[PDB]
């Protein structure tokens, strides 16, 4: 879903020869590794076990890693065009 | 009765439209491409294989066109109010002169329906040649009309505005090209 | 209970239609006991049976087994072109002219008519005569123009009825075949004898008390 | 009539008479959409017959949404028409008119939303949108064949 | 049907005067001949079978699902035959695999 369904590419509009940006961005990366919890706030996380949730009223939920490859394209007047491109790292 | 290609009705009408003949020869093909790789003809794809290749319908519908507006330029004494553009070219022509319009334009159909019919069929490729040839001959017949001398103008112009909108039509489903996105009147614009 | 429709009476319907006062239209359950008129006749079963066999609504289209929209005309008798499908109608159309000429084809009948083929075995199912199913359309429509075929022979031969149009009922909007398809339902649906808003009769035994000559209260059972 | 209501993503609570669809993927000739329908005009038998004549009467019916594209033969101009009136962000739509690029754009734009969105099981390509009118027939076939009982 | 030659398109009825002509949207008319001057039926008989369910007659004797009675096959002798009932009249018809069909259907 997130790598093939969730692609975007819009344009919006808002030197004076700039008309509109046209937003191009896709995700090629997705894991969801297991429940984590932070312990003194800062510890590294650690493993967040059933009852540890149950008991505390935690929610079992494992993070969701994401990458994405974006592409910033502005298109000017009389059609000059300008792109923009950056590798944005794994976050979560 | 054989039937064989001939590619000097697409040289001849590409001539007299003045457009490049591989414009024409890939109508149905504009799709995805800028004009300027169509008049080039560059990347055109293969003949079809299948009787379901949607150039077959599309060309179909090209030659449906052309003979529709024509039919409507025969029988505009029949319309209460004929299409705007069979009232642009005979504005100027009394109702006898209409009846004899219907009186004098030859059919051009002949039996292109139950060709392409069979065609489709039996060879998709030479059912798309065969279309696109059948538009070009009707397009130079019609254009090569010479009596009466009163109706040579008005089907001269028929021709040449009906070739012109169907080749105008291909086109604007072709990929647009660089252009202002602002014109629709709002924020965004999405794909 | 029953839950098939006619007699429909499942769940609250019945309880609804006489609470909620839903007028004749919208009753589902309608049922009406008639008692046959001299007791004496109304003690046999037969009687009361063939009386109920009367009293039913027959409908012009459950007598009919085809009927087919056309836009001919039987302006007198000159040639004419039908359906070459009821082409052949015209030598047993001569031959009603000829044993019904107190009747011609009127001076408005227009450019629309309808074929009917008679189901033959409903007809006789149901004792109706073909002379009843005449007169009362030409009763109850003059406005159309009916002629009618002999039929008493024998099987084989279709009983066929033709019904032309004449303009006094295209006479109002809406096109022509919309009025020809109107005076079809209009005539498909006219009643042929019977009772209007009856669907069904039928013969029961009732208990009811009567009074013998010496005063004694009977419960009497064959009526 | 019969009438064709597509919702995705991109459609929504939109109406459209079906030989409309049948034609702006091609084919623009009615003989071939009854052909599509019922899988052979020159066939004999009752069920072709009945088919004929619901399917032209619900082709000669008139529609109060898409009357200006009921009798157009032209496929780009039904597309452009479908496309100014389900796409968003064409509020004017008389000002782009005038420029073949957006014309252009929204014709393409159009094409490639139905082709993501009509009976994307058969395809999501330009090569498919045949045969995905040849499926778009066998259903109206079965629906009506249902109407038969 | 009546399509238009030119452009293969429906041509309505449009009943007048005397006789019937088919009229396209581009005017092209065919007019008409006793064939065409049929308007409308509607004719009374609740039968189907002959279309409705000559598939399924015909796929029948290769249904495992359906019921089979112990008669022999007039054409193959096979001792055993599926037996369909169809519709309102409960019609019952004896089918088998070699094509016998037992005078109906
Ligand atoms: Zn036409
Ligand atoms: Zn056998």
């Amino acid at each position: 879903i997130v790598k093939q369904m969730f692609n975007v590419d819009i344009t919006y509009k808002d030197d004076k020869l700039r008309e509109s940006v046209q937003i191009q961005f896709n995700f090629t990366d997705v894991n969801i590794e297991r429940p984590q919890h932070r312990n003194y706030s800062q510890g590294n996380k650690i493993n967040l076990l059933p009852n540890k949730a149950r008991l505390c009223g935690l929610s079992y939920s494992g993070p969701v890693n994401l990458a994405a490859e974006v592409i910033l394209t502005a298109h000017y007047s009389n059609g000059r065009q300008e792109v923009k491109r950056a590798s944005i790292p794994p976050f979560q | 009765e054989p039937w064989t290609f001939d590619y000097g009705k697409i040289i001849k009408t590409a001539k007299i439209l003045d457009i490049s003949p591989a414009v024409i020869e890939a109508i149905g093909a504009m799709e995805g491409r800028s004009y300027a790789d169509i008049r080039e003809g560059q990347g055109a794809p293969p003949p079809p294989t299948s009787m379901d290749d949607p150039r077959l319908m599309a060309v179909d519908s090209a030659v449906r066109i052309f003979l529709y507006n024509y039919n409507c330029l025969r029988h505009v004494s029949t319309f209460n109010k004929p299409p705007i553009h069979v009232e642009r070219l005979v504005k100027h022509l009394s109702y006898e002169e209409k009846e004899d319009l219907e009186k004098v334009l030859p059919n051009v159909v002949n039996e292109y329906h139950t060709t392409f019919k069979h065609l489709r069929v039996t060879d998709p490729a030479s059912a798309l040649l065969y279309s696109i040839e059948f538009l070009c001959i009707s397009f130079l017949t019609l254009y090569e009309i010479k009596e009466p001398s009163w109706v040579v103008n008005i089907v001269r112009e028929f021709a040449l505005t009906e070739l012109n909108t169907i080749i105008q039509s291909e086109k604007l489903l072709s990929k647009p090209g660089a252009f202002n996105f602002m014109i629709f009147g709002e924020d965004f614009v999405c794909s | 209970r029953s839950v098939a429709g006619g007699t429909n009476k499942s769940g609250i319907v019945r309880p609804q239609e006489i609470f909620s006062a839903k007028p004749v239209e919208a009753e589902q359950s309608s049922e009406m006991l008639l008692r046959l008129k001299n007791p004496e006749v109304e003690t046999n079963k037969t009687y009361a049976q063939e009386i109920a066999n009367s009293i039913e609504l027959i409908t012009f289209e459950r007598l009919i087994l085809q009927w087919h929209l056309l836009y001919e005309t039987y302006s007198s008798t000159k040639k004419n072109v039908m359906y070459p499908d009821f082409a052949s109608d015209v030598e047993w159309m001569t031959d009603f002219l000829e044993n019904h000429p107190l009747l011609q084809p009127p001076e408005d009948i227009a450019n629309w008519c309808i074929r009917l083929e008679l189901n033959k075995t409903t007809m006789i199912l149901k004792s109706i005569s073909l002379e009843s199913i005449i007169n009362s359309l030409r009763a109850k429509h003059p406005n159309t123009y009916i002629m009618h075929s002999v039929e008493n022979t024998a099987s084989g031969i279709p009983i066929i009825i033709r019904i032309y149009l004449r303009e006094s009922a295209f006479r109002r909007m809406a096109t022509d075949e919309k009025i020809a398809v109107n005076v079809v339902d209009k005539l498909l649906n006219s009643t042929i004898r019977g009772i209007p808003g009856i669907k069904n009769a039928n013969v029961v035994k009732l208990m009811r008390h009567r009074v013998d000559a010496q005063g004694k209260l009977v419960r009497l059972d064959n009526i | 009539a019969i009438t064709i209501e597509i919702n995705s993503t991109k459609f929504s609570k939109l109406r459209i008479p079906w030989y409309l669809i049948f034609r702006m993927f091609g084919m623009t000739g009615d003989d071939s959409i009854i052909e599509q329908v019922v899988f052979d005009l020159e066939s004999n038998s009752l069920v072709n017959t009945f088919m004929i004549e619901i399917l032209e009467k619900s082709i000669h019916v008139l529609d109060p949404i898409f009357q200006p594209v009921q009798h157009e033969l032209n496929r780009e101009k039904i597309i452009q028409f479908l496309s100014e009136k389900v796409s968003k962000f064409v509020s004017n739509p008389s000002a782009y008119k005038s420029d073949e690029n957006a014309v252009q754009y929204l014709n393409e734009r159009q094409l490639t939303i139905l082709d993501k969105i009509l009976l994307p099981h058969m395809g999501q390509t330009a090569d498919t949108r045949v045969r995905k009118l040849r499926f778009l027939g066998l259903l109206i076939h079965k629906i009506l064949l249902v109407i038969m009982n | 049907m009546k399509i238009c030659k030119a452009c293969s398109s429906c041509m309505v009825r449009t009943y007048v005067d005397g006789n019937i002509i088919f009229r396209c949207s581009c005017g092209e008319s065919v007019q008409g001949d006793s064939q065409n001057l049929l308007v409308s039926s509607k004719v009374y008989h609740t039968g189907e079978m002959e279309d409705k369910y000559k598939i399924f007659i015909k796929n029948a004797p290769f249904d495992p699902t359906n019921c089979q009675i112990k008669k022999d096959c007039p054409n193959c002798h096979l001792d055993y035959l599926t037996q369909i009932c169809i519709g309102s009249q409960k019609i019952i018809i004896l089918v088998c695999r070699c094509g016998y069909m037992s005078n109906r259907g």
